[PDB]
């Protein structure tokens, strides 16, 4: 239906550079951790 | 029986059997729910 | 001992850089299989 | 006929990359002599 095909492979490329490009600046993905909503779940809960 | 070098590729799993990764690794593996379709992704780091 | 360390991380990058644009290309690596050599090992061997 | 002909230079820019990537990593191509094959033909002509 789309011609736009290999426009979905154009953006697969860029996030290998995007992904590799930021593990070398050290950010960090997927950093999310039970913290904050869990312990004012707790103080609403109460 | 081997222990990964460095972090593995998250995969997608469901809440009760990633919660169930945790309890081996804790230190080791890294899980979070995904708000969108409430199941959770499991990340082994290195040292698993 | 040498200050080099660096440059060993230098050329770890372009070589993702190669591997990922390999793959686009279709350049294939670790063709290597079972077949000239033992056949004539096999040849050799008669 | 196919609109796919600006898909084709997009194949060349990576080529490029790859190549000239794989210069600096001394991964040398074009690197079959004759060594192998007519020494074998040799012994399967004998």
């Amino acid at each position: 239906s789309a011609a736009l095909g290999e426009f979905a492979e154009k953006v697969t490329g860029p996030d290998g550079v995007l992904a590799s490009a930021a593990r070398l600046v050290l950010n960090q993905l997927g950093l999310s951790d039970v913290v904050t909503t869990p312990e004012a779940a707790t103080d609403a809960e109460l | 029986s081997v222990f990964l070098d460095k972090d593995f590729t998250f995969v997608v799993s469901s809440e009760a059997d990633a919660r169930a990764f945790v309890q081996f690794d804790p230190e080791h593996t890294v899980a979070r729910p995904l708000p969108d379709s409430s199941d959770w992704e499991v990340t082994r780091k290195a040292g698993t």
